[PDB]
C-alpha cells in the first residue's frame, strides 16, 4: 500500500472491475492473469478496493460460466455456479478482508484485517478449483502453467509485499516441483529469520510454511526432504 | 426406536406392504368369515376367562391359529419380494462382523417384532382388512403374536404363569423359523429439510461447508 506505484496499481484494479463484466466477452486468453492479480490485491489496501477485488472475482467466475467462445460442460457450469454460491458466502467476504457489509457490490461502486495468509491460501484452492474444472474441458489451454510461472517468478523473486503471497499461491497451484525450488524456498525462510535478528520477515516466513505445506505432497517419494520437512516445521514452532 | 431403525421398518413398509396384504388376508378372511359360526375364543389368561367358556378349548384354539399362520410365513419364502431379501441380507453381514455367532437371529426377530407381528395386531391400521375383526378375534391375534416373537426371538415363556403352557409348542418351531431367516437373509422439499437443519453442520471432530451454500442457494426459496 506504501509502494512507489500503489496508485497505478489500485487505478487499474478499478479498470479491472469495470472490464470485468466485458470480460464476459474477454477471459479465455487472460483468466491466469487476472488470478494472478487477484492473489496479489486479495484484501489489501482501503476497503473500496478490496470490495473491487471481491467483485472482479465474482464477475470473472460468472464469464466464465457464459463466455459465448468457451463450451464447458453442465458438472464444469455447475461446478462454477456452486462456486458464484460460495464466494458469495460470508466466508469468502472475510477472506478478501471485508467485514461489516451487506453487499461487496454497494462499497465496490484503514482496518486492514493485517493480512492472513490462511484466507489467501482458502482463495487460491477455491480458484485452483476453478481452473481444474475448466482445464478438463479446454486441453488446448496453457492457463494454469501460466500461472505457476507468474507465481514461481514473484515466490521467488525479492519483494517483502508481494513474495509471501507469491509463495502461498505458487504451493497451492503446483503440480510438480523440484528439490532446487525447495533450496530457493528454504533459503527465503533462512533469509527471513535473519531479517528478524536485523513483521514483514514473519509473513515471509509463514507463507514459505504454507508453501512447503503445499509442495510436500509433490515431491518424489524417495526425497530425503519429506523428513527434513518434519525438522522444518519443529524450527518454526520453537519460534513462538 | 433410532434412526436406522426407523429406516429398516420403512424399508419393510414400502416394499413388503403387500408382500404381507396378500399372505395375511386370506388366512384373516378364513378366521373371521369362517369359524365366527362357533363360539371361539382364544382366551387363555385363567384370570381374565368367562366361567362358560373352557381354558383346555381355547388353548387348542389358539395353536390351531398360530401353526397356520406360522405355517404360512415359513412357507413364503419364494414370495419373499427381492427388496427386503437385500434388506435382511445386508442387515445379516452387518452384524456378523461383530457377533458371527448366531448373527441370523438378530434378523429373525427385528423381521418379527418391527414387520410381522405389527400387522398381526392391527391388520385394519395396517391396511390389510376393511375394518377392525370382532373383539374376540383381536384377542387372538394379540396373543398369538406373542407366541410367534417368542419363536422368533428364540426365547421360551418365562414371564407370564398362563403362556407357558405353549412353550413345548415354540421350543419345536425354533429351527422352523431359522431355517426362514437363513433363507431371505442370504441372496420432496429435501432444501426445506437442509437448510432448516443447515446451522452449524460443520461441527465435526470440505463437503459439509460445501453443503452448507447448496443449502443455502436451494432452502431459503
Amino acid at each position: 500500500e506504501q509502494h512507489l506505484m500503489w496508485d497505478d496499481i489500485a487505478i487499474l484494479a478499478r479498470y479491472m472491475l469495470m472490464l470485468s463484466f466485458n470480460n464476459s466477452l474477454d477471459v479465455a486468453a487472460h483468466l491466469p492473469y487476472l488470478f494472478h492479480v487477484v492473489t496479489f490485491l486479495v484484501a489489501t489496501g482501503p476497503l473500496s478496493l478490496r470490495a473491487s477485488t471481491h467483485g472482479l472475482v465474482i464477475n470473472i467466475i460468472h464469464s466464465l460460466c457464459t463466455c459465448s467462445q468457451l463450451h464447458f460442460s453442465e458438472e464444469t457450469k455447475q461446478v462454477l455456479r456452486l462456486s458464484l454460491t460460495e464466494f458469495s458466502l460470508p466466508k469468502f467476504y472475510l477472506l478478501f478482508g471485508i467485514s461489516k457489509v451487506k453487499s461487496a457490490a454497494v462499497i465496490a461502486f484503514y482496518e486492514r484485517e493485517t493480512f492472513a495468509l490462511t484466507s489467501l491460501e482458502t482463495v487460491t484452492e477455491a480458484l485452483l478449483e476453478i481452473m481444474e474444472a475448466c482445464m478438463r474441458d479446454i486441453p488446448t489451454c496453457k492457463w494454469l502453467d501460466q500461472w505457476t510461472e507468474l507465481a514461481q517468478r514473484f515466490a521467488f523473486q525479492y519483494n517483502p509485499s508481494l513474495q509471501p503471497r507469491a509463495l502461498v499461491v505458487f504451493g497451492c497451484i503446483s503440480k510438480r516441483v523440484s528439490h532446487g525450488q525447495i533450496k530457493q524456498i528454504i533459503r527465503i525462510l533462512s533469509k527471513a529469520l535473519e531479517s528478524c535478528l536485523k513483521y514483514n520477515s514473519q509473513v515471509l516466513i509463514e507463507a514459505t510454511v504454507i508453501a512447503l505445506t503445499k509442495l510436500q505432497p509433490l515431491l518424489n517419494k524417495d526425497s530425503p526432504l519429506h523428513k527434513a520437512l518434519f525438522w522444518v516445521a519443529v524450527a518454526v514452532l520453537q519460534l513462538d | 426406536n433410532s434412526l436406522a431403525s426407523k429406516i429398516m421398518t420403512f424399508c419393510f413398509k414400502v416394499y413388503g406392504a403387500t408382500y404381507l396384504q396378500k399372505l395375511l388376508d386370506p388366512l384373516l378372511r378364513i378366521v373371521i368369515t369362517s369359524s365366527d359360526w362357533q363360539h371361539v375364543s382364544f382366551e387363555v389368561d385363567p384370570t381374565r376367562l368367562e366361567p362358560s367358556e373352557s381354558l383346555e378349548e381355547n388353548q387348542r384354539n389358539l395353536l390351531q391359529m398360530t401353526e397356520k399362520f406360522f405355517h404360512a410365513i415359513i412357507s413364503s419364502s419364494s414370495e419373499f419380494p427381492p427388496q427386503l431379501r437385500s434388506v435382511c441380507h445386508c442387515l445379516y453381514q452387518v452384524v456378523s462382523q461383530r457377533f458371527p455367532q448366531n448373527s441370523i437371529g438378530a434378523v429373525g426377530s427385528a423381521m418379527f417384532l418391527r414387520f410381522i407381528n405389527p400387522a398381526i395386531v392391527s391388520p385394519y391400521e395396517a391396511g390389510i382388512l376393511d375394518k377392525k375383526p370382532p373383539p374376540r378375534i383381536e384377542r387372538g391375534l394379540k396373543l398369538m403374536s406373542k407366541i410367534l416373537q417368542s419363536i422368533a426371538n428364540h426365547v421360551l415363556f418365562t414371564k407370564e404363569e398362563h403362556m407357558r403352557p405353549f412353550n413345548d409348542f415354540v421350543k419345536s418351531n425354533f429351527d422352523a423359523a431359522r431355517r426362514f431367516f437363513l433363507d431371505i437373509a442370504s441372496d420432496l422439499a429435501l432444501h426445506r429439510l437442509l437448510w432448516n437443519n443447515q446451522e452449524k453442520i460443520g461441527q465435526y471432530l470440505r463437503p459439509f461447508d460445501k453443503m452448507a451454500t447448496l443449502l443455502a442457494y436451494l432452502g431459503p426459496p
